[PDB]
RNA sequence: UUACGGCGGCCACAGCGGCAGGGAAACGCCCGGUCCCAUUCCGAACCCGGAAGCUAAGCCUGCCAGCGCCGAUGAUACUGCCCCUCCGGGUGGAAAAGUAGGACACCGCCGAACA
RNA sequence: UCGCUCAACGGAUAAAAGGUACCCCGGGGAUAACAGGCUGAUCUUCCCCAAGAGUCCAUAUCGACGGGAUGGUUUGGCACCUCGAUGUCGGCUCGUCGCAUCCUGGGGCUGGAGCAGGUCCCAAGGGUUGGGCUGUUCGCCCAUUAAAGCGGCACGCGAGC
RNA sequence: UGCCUCCUAAAAUGUAACGGAGGCGCCCAAAGGUUCCCUCAACCUGGACGGCAAUCAGGUGGCGAGUGUAAAUGCACAAG
RNA sequence: CCUUGAAAGAGUGCGUAAUAGCUCACUGGUCAAGUGAUUGUGCGCCGAUAAUGUAGCGGGGCUCAAGCACACCGCCGAAGC
RNA sequence: GUUGCGUGGUUCACCGCGGAGGUAGAGCUACUGGAUGGCCGAUGGGUUACUGACGUCAGCCAAACUCCGAAUGCCGUGGUGUAAAGCGUGGCAGUGAGACGGCGGGGGAUAAGCUCCGUACGUCGAAAGGGAAACAGCCCAGAUCGCCGGC
């Protein structure tokens, strides 16, 4: 449906997030009833295309480097001036 | 472990804490080198005065 | 536009720094004017822009002014030396930061709405752009 | 305009962990911004002096910020 | 050790509200105003003397997130010191709000019943 | 323990106001008036947007409400040189420069029939009168003219008047 | 022009201007000391004159009242 | 507001004071590899404008860069070392 | 500041630990004010087509608003480092007109080579040498003397 390939962040911080956003990634977090959050980089342009095509209610079926787990979008941190997505909150869904 | 710290820039225009951290480390003039242990007390001084020195891990 | 009361008649100048953090998205209409730089927007300029929008659309639609000029600015009399007490308030100002949404508009026709907002933008002492509610 | 009164030099004079003598002034204040704990008397103008030697210790006492001295 | 009455710790994750349940001792309402004592009037309250009645209320137990409360991770605002003309960047700290969620408390001593 | 609007409130005496253009001396560019310098609110010259007027027609012409600048000739702000001295308005004589052009020269548009004009662009070679009034600059008036420009230079110029 | 309170004041103290706002040159013989007791304002409903608001009754109300007098810091455990 | 129909406005702007007249909205066929709008950025253009003399690279000169961005290799350079 | 006599690491720097805050930011159905748009609509207005109380749903603002709340700075303490730190007491002073630059503010028009404060900030003053064409206050760097050495 909405396929998206993501990876787990190596380092977390301010400079790390700036580096990711300049390299074209979207730093994001995936929590939920799994009681443990993952820190990820969503691809910038691909995720933006997925989001524009079908809206925010889209069920982002994404796969981690080895495993698969479909997710949902909780909220997006939009920068005011550049009007780009800075951060995305994702919650796990059990079908 | 040990470190070798070399003064690269001058203390003219340096602030009080930077000047005193250099004095505590033991650096006198430009291109002078000292040998110091690698502990938290030493890395604090190096962090304060990093832009004035060159630190390399040599014995 | 003038506030009915102010608790403090003479105030320090509002500080011109930072990106806006509240009111940075279109909330009441479909089209809006977003500020791209700091400035002090006066009630005179606000009324000029509102009149421009209304006379371009001429009918229909709704215009929202989601800023208010409540910060006062003082002025000494003309030919006076420095420093004999602060002057009396003579301007009313809204403190506008980049990202702030100034005016909002709802109108059926895209071209007329955009032209009206450009009319308004040419009255403000700021570089501004037109944004939509996605 | 143009008038003002003198600065009264209020505030905390001895911080947590300091070893005080009996009679040390700990806090100059208006009202009970801090309240007296054990071995701490208040004073006529809300001064929170020390009644015993020991170390100053700040804490919470169900809404009130209190100053105490441990022997 | 269990389960009731007191004295504290702590001061909302403990509070407010809602719905059910209980009376062995105890806590209570309760019955009276001769006695100590009391009402800016009133035995309502405070005090004294009792034991007909009752768990209806207080009190205690269980269940409810309704109102309130707490609340991350990540991101952001801001910022120390550097690089740098600004724009910005590096390195070290890091919110408030919001979200996931938590939560209808916990602990100590004494007495009674049970042991 | 008493006696002080000693309120100029660390309280010169118990006891106290003014003028000086008749003024003098010691100092100061630590501080004003002129000129220079910085600024540019005010002023000046432009411009952006285009509500309208122009019968119709925003943009021949004028352009409200607002916005942005230029210049440094106005009135100012600051007090940076000059107080063991940097002469101050107007006129005269002699000039020199800028162009934001008054005439003459060349053009576009016109709500330019022609003659006349309006507006904008280019252009600084030369020219740009004589009187009445006022100390006047400025201004008004009279008679002409192709025209009777605007400014800078210590508001040019007093060891030139 | 002395004193008191706040902001400027850059989260210790301190900090200037002919900067922004205010008070003081007293009052109380109880408005001091101590012991004991109580909880306000506002809102709702009912009630002769009585009404938006006097007194009464019942609810709700954790501090929005009050504090001799400015402001600030305090005070419901009450400093009311 | 409706209609022949390949297509076919009581009109797109001057233009008629008016009925005129001109163009143009929307299609039929030819030729045949391309054709628009907008978002963000690098470097550029105009706006531009004072009075002794070029006079807003210090000068000569410089785009065959001796300019700008990024990457790299040397060297010069103080009374510093 | 210097100097005599005492004291001797007490000073200062870094690390760790114990502390008080209400600035930046933010937020406001957490207060005092300001304030936009809906809905309900008190009155006032002429059956109410005008005003729009109090509420309520969204979006906001404040040096003298605060349910909140940093980074820094400050106080104490334990380690480590550092000659020409610190403290007491005497002799002898000078100074008490500051200037610019960076960062945070007031006055000013958020003008000034303007003015007034803050800043274990810098430089000049009282600092020569190199760079900035020239050019106290900007960048680099602190001249004991010599050298026809080097980086
Ligand atoms: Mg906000
Ligand atoms: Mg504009
Ligand atoms: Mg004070
Ligand atoms: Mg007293
Ligand atoms: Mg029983
Ligand atoms: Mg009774
Ligand atoms: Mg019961
Ligand atoms: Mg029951
Ligand atoms: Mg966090
Ligand atoms: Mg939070
Ligand atoms: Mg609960
Ligand atoms: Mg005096
Ligand atoms: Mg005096
Ligand atoms: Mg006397
Ligand atoms: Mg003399
Ligand atoms: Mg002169
Ligand atoms: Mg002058
Ligand atoms: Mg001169
Ligand atoms: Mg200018
Ligand atoms: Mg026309
Ligand atoms: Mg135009
Ligand atoms: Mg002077
Ligand atoms: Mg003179
Ligand atoms: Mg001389
Ligand atoms: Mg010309
Ligand atoms: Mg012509
Ligand atoms: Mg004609
Ligand atoms: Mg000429
Ligand atoms: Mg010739
Ligand atoms: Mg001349
Ligand atoms: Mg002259
Ligand atoms: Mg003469
Ligand atoms: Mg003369
Ligand atoms: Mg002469
Ligand atoms: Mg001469
Ligand atoms: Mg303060
Ligand atoms: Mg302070
Ligand atoms: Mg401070
Ligand atoms: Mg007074
Ligand atoms: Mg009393
Ligand atoms: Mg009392
Ligand atoms: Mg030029
Ligand atoms: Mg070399
Ligand atoms: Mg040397
Ligand atoms: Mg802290
Ligand atoms: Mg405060
Ligand atoms: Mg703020
Ligand atoms: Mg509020
Ligand atoms: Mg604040
Ligand atoms: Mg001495
Ligand atoms: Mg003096
Ligand atoms: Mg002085
Ligand atoms: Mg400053
Ligand atoms: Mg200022
Ligand atoms: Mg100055
Ligand atoms: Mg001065
Ligand atoms: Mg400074
Ligand atoms: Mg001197
Ligand atoms: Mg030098
Ligand atoms: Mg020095
Ligand atoms: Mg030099
Ligand atoms: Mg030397």
């Amino acid at each position: 449906s909405n396929q998206l390939r993501v990876t787990v962040r190596t380092e977390t911080g301010k400079g790390a997030s700036r580096r990711a956003r300049r390299a074209g990634k979207i730093p994001a977090v995936l929590y939920g009833h799994g009681a443990e959050p993952q820190h990820l980089e969503l691809p910038g342009h691909d995720y933006a295309a997925v989001l524009r095509h079908s809206g925010t209610n889209a069920v982002l079926t994404l796969d981690i480097a080895g495993k698969e787990q479909l997710a949902l979008t909780k909220a997006l941190h939009i920068h005011p001036i550049r009007r780009t997505i800075q951060h995305a909150d994702l919650l796990v869904v059990r079908r | 472990s040990q470190l070798k710290i070399t003064q690269v820039r001058s203390t003219i225009g340096a602030r009080w804490k930077q000047r005193e951290s250099l004095r505590t480390l033991g650096l006198r003039r430009i291109r002078h080198s000292v040998i110091r242990e690698d502990n938290a007390a030493t890395r604090g001084l190096i962090a304060v005065v990093r832009h004035l020195v060159e630190v390399e891990p040599a014995q | 536009l003038i506030p009915r009361k102010v608790k403090h008649r003479k105030q320090h100048h509002p500080r011109q720094r930072g990106i806006a953090s509240g009111g940075t998205t279109v909330n009441f209409g479909d089209y809006g004017i977003q500020a791209l730089e700091h400035a002090y927007v006066t009630n005179r300029q606000i009324e000029s822009a509102r009149i421009a929008i209304n006379r371009h659309i001429k009918r229909g639609g709704k215009v929202w002014i989601n800023i208010f000029p409540d910060r006062p600015l003082t002025k000494k009399p003309a030919e006076t030396r420095m420093g004999s007490g602060k002057g009396s308030p003579e301007w009313w100002v809204a403190n506008v930061k980049p990202g702030r949404v100034l005016f909002e508009l709802s109108y059926p026709n895209e071209g007329v709405a955009r032209a009206a907002l450009t009319r308004a933008i040419h009255k403000l002492p700021i570089k501004a752009r037109i944004i939509t509610r996605e | 305009n143009g008038r003002d009164s003198a600065a009264q030099r209020l505030g905390v004079k001895r911080y947590g962990g300091q070893v005080v003598k009996a009679g040390e002034i700990l806090v100059r204040q208006r009202g009970t911004k801090f309240h007296p704990g054990v071995n701490v008397g208040r004073g006529g103008d809300d001064t929170l002096f020390a009644k015993t030697a020991g170390a100053v210790e700040f804490g919470i006492k169900r809404g009130r910020k209190t100053v105490s001295i441990v022997g």
